[PDB]
């Protein structure tokens, strides 16, 4: 029998940790993420650190309570719906463009408001953005923030300095520059997002099917088969935008600011060659009709 | 506390009269009832001849004469409000008068509701028994025995549980009442049971009667039957006999008394809530306008056409009838008259004369009976008629003139418009006014009498807007002005609407005859008192007690607010105290703090009694009226230790005084000691009575003194005088305190010699200074 | 419309049919008693309102148990702050209905209580067990005689006896006839009047409730005047001044006042924020627009019936579980500025059904408003 925070029961576990949790006041449900005191890799203190800093932008989910019960500690949230990797595999692993270009829209702003408040997400993949339940079942949400790290300070915007060697994550989204150990920077969640994209343009990437006994030996060969294929191959037989946006990534300095208006643009526009509405029908929307 | 509370004018409306032969076998008799006080006469030609006049520790809520089977003459039973009941007999030796008592006993119960038509009391026609109907549901029978003295009775059930009228009709005892319920109103009679001790089947059938009847009338043979008076309709029933009459003389007004001219009632006296007096004369029935006399509570036909009005709204009169001499008409001539002051609804003190000596003038009676009386020092009234209703009255030296608050009635017209129904104060005064505007059914009109205060000639009368009702009247000055001012606070009255959100406050001046209105301001809601209050006026609207500042630019400029629980019906003021009240006893104490021009609650005290009056008799005691006839006395300690104390008014004074008050009013009758203050206080029965505070010293004394009264006077139904005056609700009684009876004390000088002496009995001479000193303060 | 009123006050949704008792208790009035008060309770009950429960901790059973053997009444406290552990009054709970079930191992007792007497906080005292045992003392019905009987003229008595706008004019000319002797008009007196107060309550009933004022309705001033005080959506600290009151007049007559003035009921954590009025406040219960109702875990929530909310926000799907009101579904509801709880709402389950969409407000969450 697990209440944490003197009203949420745990009703089973929704992810792997996230739990359904029901409040006894009223019976609304929440989320739950289980952390235990004295594990390896800690987050969930961070991660209620962040959250206050980005609370009140869209599609950040509200935290509700942060604290300890028994061995653990305890992070009760906003309880979201599908993540995009849940939604590709409801449409069989594939979305169309339409539903590509409406997502891309929302991911490039998520990304954008976490860059406001001064912070790098570093975890840009499929798995981290999530459609919300009820009133919220159009609006998408970026979530995961144990990752994320300042890149400039809050007063003077003064840039963290470039370094080399650190340690890249899930690498099949990563950016090149953070294979080759360079420092992450806002560049670098925009050409993660664009990764995310093509990704689901084709079912797969170049560098998804390169087996190798060793972690190590797995981030290598997709590290160096990302650096062989150039972004006009990898985005072949897509629009010309997918590698526009790509070129635009990888061409910013470290310190410079994405230009979200632009990279915004070049899918608004190409949603409405394509002959578009944003009616939020999705593909996914689709099958439930 | 320790207050002393005495009499200064007996009652003097009449709430029952009755003849017989009481005093004697051959003497005929005119008793009446005058709340606590029994008044006999012997009838002769001449007039009416004052034989005895008792006091009863109660208020006689039955009286009637029988006389059973042995007995020589009449016996008088007496029902006293605290249910008290009894017999009583006249006995006279050479010049030695006592009103001996026959029989006596409570006849409360410990489970009851007061029935609606209110207490009735009926004698069968043989003796045999007393009915009561005190509660809704029960018949109480007290049987009519010589083995009775305790006066025992058993109750029966009753179905109907709405009874309206009963009487015992002229076999087996008979009851003849009527009954209101879905169905309708029904006449049903029943006969009582002393020995099955229950209801039987009665004579005749249940008929179904007038909706609007009121009224059964026993008629004695060789008649027999009843008869059932309505608001259209006067129908005879003898069992299967039926003779209904709907005259249209009556639909004017409710008959609300009769009485049987004819020992074998061949002829009734009527008299209607207007005055008017008709004559009900068994194959036909008829109607006779006789003539108009006082507003009747009680009719009583004495001997050669002679008759005695008694009025609990005005005057009591005895009246001459001229039913024969038929050349001429019937007719009603006035050939007594009887001063009545009640009901007292306000009253001032002024010293119009001596200039040394106050002298009382109240606003009496209602309706056609509305007059002034000016009382002054074995008092002396004056009566200045005023064929309407007053309400309110203040002096204003400076216009050596009255001011008085009044209403009318008149009638809704064809045309559009109303219609006066006679010529009264407001409609006859020398000059008039009205104020600047923005079917047959009764319509209220309220004006501002201005009043010579030599002459009281009505110099000048106001009338105000439409559905306006006047409610409170100030003479004062305000300000920085040197002028005097008649101040009426008023509300505006719909049928539709419950709580009244609309009111003015208008400040009228009287110069040269001319009455003007300086200055109005209309207010939310009601203006239920204002008060002057150090140069500033403190008028209450609804729940708001608010201070108004006379500018400069003679206007009424607010300085202040406070809003407060309970609505401000009763407002008070000694220095900047303030004394807030309403309807149910909620007692308020406020203060004017003028370093931060606000006011600030000082205590309270809410206990749900219904008040009718309050004042304020020093910086630290307050008098009240309340439910049930009583005084009550509250008190402030603004040393205590704590502030949940020094915010709480603690009662010490209970007094159950057998008077409806109306108004508290401080000053005295007596030319200006071991009393200190002086309250006059006026009833609804006409009462006046004086309230001034004792020490500690004085109040043991007479206190002691008291009781020892009560171990020798002898009480006219036997009737203790601690249960008497103990503090009365349906509820609750309690014994009295804080209060000292003054009309007891003072029969010490009434007591005979012996009697003196028992009660001295630690110097009789010694208590007689005493007493007659505290004679002097009325 | 369309949903039986009677279906909510079964409480149905706490199981089967509970044991009945058919008894009574009644402490004398004014006399002094020790009863003990359920540990986790915060309502502040009304007398002759009914408060279901759901008692889980061991020490809570064994006191329903010692109860449903004893007079079974326990002490509700009004507190003046929770934290604080301070009351002044309170009520008396008499149990009339429980139920025992053992759950999953654990004992569980279900109860329908019902208040019964208003008292005064003389003493609290927790014992060594952490239950709370009161020194009461229970505060009397207060009961006046009509205003002027005792003015009343024996002969005009019969004004008394009486036969809608047309009527109740000729209520206040006979029954009221008898102030031309005093002091102060007949429309005051009027506004003093146990059954002409209540004929303006139940005017404003009607605009709750279609049901006919004959039945559902008592007669009696003070079972009258309880049960309105019950269903008016206040705060609490009205609520505790409203127990205060002894008189009926009084507390119909401030029953009137609270109905007319306050016509807004906000959030009470923003104070500011509007929620609803009046003029949507509506009875789906028997009961009246407003119910006692209990969560599963136990928590009870006083609950009142809107057709149209707005500033909320819904949080989730709707469910059907626990459905107070049965045939309907839940979706939690939070203030749009501050994300308080402020109720729930509710959502048919069949097309047939209405209403449709309905809301349930929890009291605790609101905050009774003065528009300007
Ligand atoms: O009509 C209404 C409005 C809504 C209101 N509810 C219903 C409810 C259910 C609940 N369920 C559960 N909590 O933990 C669980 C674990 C497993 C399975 C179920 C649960 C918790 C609280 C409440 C509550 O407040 C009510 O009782 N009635
Ligand atoms: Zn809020």
């Amino acid at each position: 029998e697990f209440i944490v925070g003197g009203k949420y029961k745990l009703v089973r576990k929704i992810g792997s940790d996230i739990y359904l949790a029901i409040n006894i006041t009223n019976g609304e449900e929440v989320a739950v993420k289980l952390e235990s005191q004295k594990a390896r890799h800690p987050q969930l203190l961070y991660e209620s650190k962040l959250y206050k800093i980005l609370q009140g932008g869209v599609g950040i989910p509200h935290i509700r309570w942060y604290g300890q019960e028994k061995d653990y500690n305890v992070l009760v949230m906003d309880l979201l719906g599908p993540s995009l990797e849940d939604l590709f595999n409801f449409c069989s692993r594939r979305f169309t463009m339409k539903t590509v270009l409406m997502l891309a829209d929302q991911m490039i702003s998520r990304i954008e408001y976490v860059h406001t408040k001064n912070f790098i997400h570093r975890d840009i993949k499929p798995d981290n953005f999530l459609m919300g339940i009820g009133r919220h079942c159009n609006k998408l949400f970026l979530i995961d923030f144990g990752l994320a790290k300042k890149y400039r300070d809050n007063r003077t915007r003064q840039h963290i300095p470039y370094r080399e060697d650190k340690n890249l994550g899930t690498a099949r989204y990563a950016s090149i520059n953070a294979h080759l150990g360079i420092e992450q920077s806002r560049r670098d969640d925009m050409e993660s997002l664009g990764y995310v994209l093509m990704y689901f343009n084709r079912t797969s990437l170049p560098w998804q099917g390169l087996k190798a006994a060793t972690k190590k030996q797995k981030y290598e060969k997709i590290s160096e088969k990302k650096m062989s294929t150039p972004v006009e191959v990898l985005c072949k037989g897509f629009p010309a935008e997918f590698a526009m946006y790509l070129n635009y990534c990888r061409g910013l300095r470290f310190e410079e600011a994405p230009d979200y208006m632009y990279l915004r643009q070049l899918f608004r526009i190409l949603f409405r060659t394509l002959n578009h509405q944003y009616d939020y029908t999705f593909d996914w929307t689709m099958l439930k009709q | 506390s320790y207050n002393y509370v005495v009499t200064a004018q007996k009652p003097t409306a009449v709430n029952g009269c009755v003849t017989g032969h009481f005093t004697s076998a051959e003497d005929l008799n005119l008793l009446i009832a005058k709340n606590t006080r029994l008044e006999i006469y012997v009838v002769t030609a001449e007039g009416l001849r004052p034989v005895k006049e008792v006091g009863m520790y109660g208020k006689i809520a039955v009286m009637e004469l029988f006389r059973p089977k042995g007995e020589s003459k009449d016996l008088l039973f007496i029902l006293t409000a605290k249910y008290n009941a009894c017999i009583l007999e006249y006995k006279q030796s050479g010049e030695s008068i006592d009103i001996i008592t026959r029989a006596h006993g409570n006849v409360q119960d410990r489970i009851g509701r007061p029935s609606e038509t209110g207490i009735i009391g009926i004698i069968d026609p043989e003796c045999r028994m007393i009915g009561l109907r005190l509660y809704d549901g029960l018949f109480k029978v007290i049987p009519l025995d010589r083995d009775n003295k305790e006066l025992k009775a058993f109750n029966i059930r009753l179905e109907e549980l709405h009874v309206i009228d009963v009487k015992f009709l002229y076999q087996a005892p008979t009851i003849c009442f009527v009954y209101q319920d879905p169905q309708g109103r029904h006449v049903k009679t029943y006969e009582v049971s002393l020995r099955e001790k229950e209801f039987n089947k009665g004579p005749w059938k249940q008929e179904n009667v007038e909706a609007e009847a009121s009224m059964v009338i026993a008629v004695p043979e060789p008649f027999g039957g009843a008869i059932i008076i309505g608001q259209e309709s006067i129908t005879y029933h003898n069992g299967d006999k039926y003779l209904a009459i709907a005259p249209p003389i009556i639909k004017q007004s409710t008959i609300v008394c009769h009485n049987r001219v004819d020992p074998n009632g061949s002829r009734y006296l009527l008299g209607d809530m207007e005055g008017r007096l008709f004559m009900l004369l068994l194959k036909d029935l008829r109607v006779e306008l006789l003539g108009e006399t006082s507003i009747a509570e009680c009719l009583t036909y004495l001997d050669n056409g002679v008759v005695f009005v008694g009025s609990r709204l005005g005057d009591s009169q005895l009246v001459k009838l001229n039913v024969d001499s038929n050349e001429q008409g019937s007719y009603v001539v006035a050939m007594e008259t009887f001063t009545n002051l009640g009901p007292i609804v306000d009253m001032c003190v002024v010293d119009l004369e001596r200039q040394g000596q106050g002298q009382l003038v109240t606003c009496s009676g209602a309706f056609k009976e509305g007059s002034l009386r000016i009382i002054r020092n074995k008092l002396h009234i004056r009566t200045v008629p005023l064929y309407e209703s007053p309400r309110k009255i203040c002096y204003q030296e400076v216009s050596q003139c009255f001011g008085v608050l009044s209403s009318r009635i008149e009638v809704q017209d064809t045309s559009g418009g109303t219609t006066a129904l006679r010529p009264s104060a407001s409609t006859q005064a020398l000059s008039s006014s009205v104020s600047s505007s923005k079917f047959g059914e009764e319509v209220e009109v309220h004006n501002l009498l201005i009043i010579d205060q030599h002459t009281f000639e009505v110099l000048h009368a106001h009338q105000f807007l439409q559905n306006e009702y006047a409610l409170s009247l100030v003479s004062c000055k305000l300000g920085k002005d040197p002028n005097t001012y008649f101040i009426v606070g008023t509300a505006m009255v719909y049928p539709e609407e419950a709580e009244p959100k609309q009111g003015r406050i208008v400040v009228f001046q009287y110069s040269d005859g001319k009455l003007q209105t300086v200055a109005e301001k209309e207010v939310k809601g009601a203006v239920y008192s204002m008060v002057e209050f150090n140069g500033k006026l403190l008028a209450s609207i609804n729940s708001t007690v608010r201070l108004y500042e006379w500018t400069t630019e003679k206007e009424l400029r607010t300085e202040c607010n406070h809003y407060n629980n309970i609505m401000a019906l009763y407002l008070k003021t000694k220095g900047d105290f303030i004394l807030v009240g309403d309807l149910m006893r909620s007692v308020l104490l406020l203060a004017y703090k003028p370093m931060e021009g606000n006011f600030e609650e000082i205590a309270r005290d809410f206990n749900p009694n219904w008040m009718s009056a309050v004042e304020i008799l020093d910086d630290d005691n307050f008098l009240g009226a309340e439910n049930a006839f009583n005084l009550f006395v509250c008190q402030k300690d603004s040393a205590a230790t704590t502030d949940e104390e020094r915010q709480h008014l603690q009662e010490v004074g209970l007094f159950h005084l057998g008077e409806f008050v109306n108004v508290f009013c401080h000053g005295s009758l007596v030319m200006q000691t071991p009393t200190q203050g002086s309250v006059l206080f006026g009833t609804v029965n006409g009462m006046i009575g004086l309230v001034t505070s004792l020490s500690e010293s004085w109040y043991n004394l007479l206190l002691d003194m008291q009781n020892r009264l009560n171990k020798v006077i002898k009480s006219v139904g036997k009737i203790e005088h601690s249960f008497w005056r103990s503090f009365h609700t349906e509820r609750k009684t309690e014994p009295a305190t804080g209060f000292i009876d003054g009309d007891l004390i003072e029969s010490f000088l009434d007591i005979s010699r012996p009697k003196m002496q028992e009660v001295v009995a630690n110097t009789a001479d010694d208590l007689i200074k005493v007493v007659e000193e505290l004679t002097r303060i009325h | 419309i369309n949903f039986d009123t009677s279906l909510p006050t079964s409480h149905t949704y706490l199981g089967a049919d509970m044991e009945e008792f058919h008894g009574r208790t009644l402490h004398d009035d004014d006399s002094c008693q020790v009863i003990p008060v359920l540990p986790q309770v915060m309502m502040i009950l009304i007398p002759g309102q009914t408060l279901p429960l759901q008692l889980f901790h061991p020490q809570e059973v064994s006191m329903v148990r010692n109860l449903i053997q004893k007079d079974r009444t326990f002490a509700v406290l009004a507190y003046s702050n929770v934290q604080e552990r301070e009351a002044q009054f309170g009520t008396t709970a008499e149990i009339y209905a429980y139920r025992e079930e053992q759950d999953f191992g654990i004992e569980i007792v279900k109860v329908k209580a019902i208040g019964r007497q208003r008292f005064k906080v003389l003493e609290l005292r927790t014992q060594s067990d952490g239950i709370q045992q009161a020194k009461v003392q229970i505060l009397p019905e207060c009961v006046l005689p009509s205003t002027m009987s005792a003015v009343q003229l024996e002969s005009l008595n019969k004004c008394q006896i009486f036969p809608s706008y047309k009527w109740w004019q000729k209520y206040q000319k006979r029954k009221f006839h008898c102030a031309n002797l005093t002091s102060w008009p007949r429309w005051l007196y009027s506004l003093y009047d146990a059954e002409t107060l209540m004929d303006r309550i139940k005017k404003q009933l009607r605009e709750w409730d279609e049901n006919l004022k004959d039945d559902s309705l008592p007669s009696n001033p003070i079972d009258f005047s309880y049960r309105v005080a019950a269903c008016l959506p206040i705060d609490d600290v009205l609520r505790i001044q409203l127990l205060k009151i002894g008189s009926a007049i009084q507390r119909l007559r401030c029953e009137l006042d609270i109905m007319n003035k306050c016509t807004s009921l906000c959030c009470k954590q923003c104070q500011e924020t509007e929620i609803t009025t009046k003029n949507e406040i509506f009875s789906l219960s028997l009961c009246g627009p407003m119910a006692a109702y209990v969560n599963p875990h136990g928590y009870v929530h006083e609950t009142l019936t809107v057709y149209k909310a707005c500033n909320l926000n819904l949080i989730g799907r709707p469910s059907t579980e626990h459905s107070w009101f049965p045939g309907y579904a839940w979706t939690v509801a939070q203030c749009k500025i501050c994300a308080s709880h402020i109720g729930w709402k509710f959502t048919a389950t069949k097309k047939d059904m209405s209403p449709q969409k309905f809301w349930g407000l929890t009291r605790s969450a609101l905050l009774p408003t003065i528009p300007d």
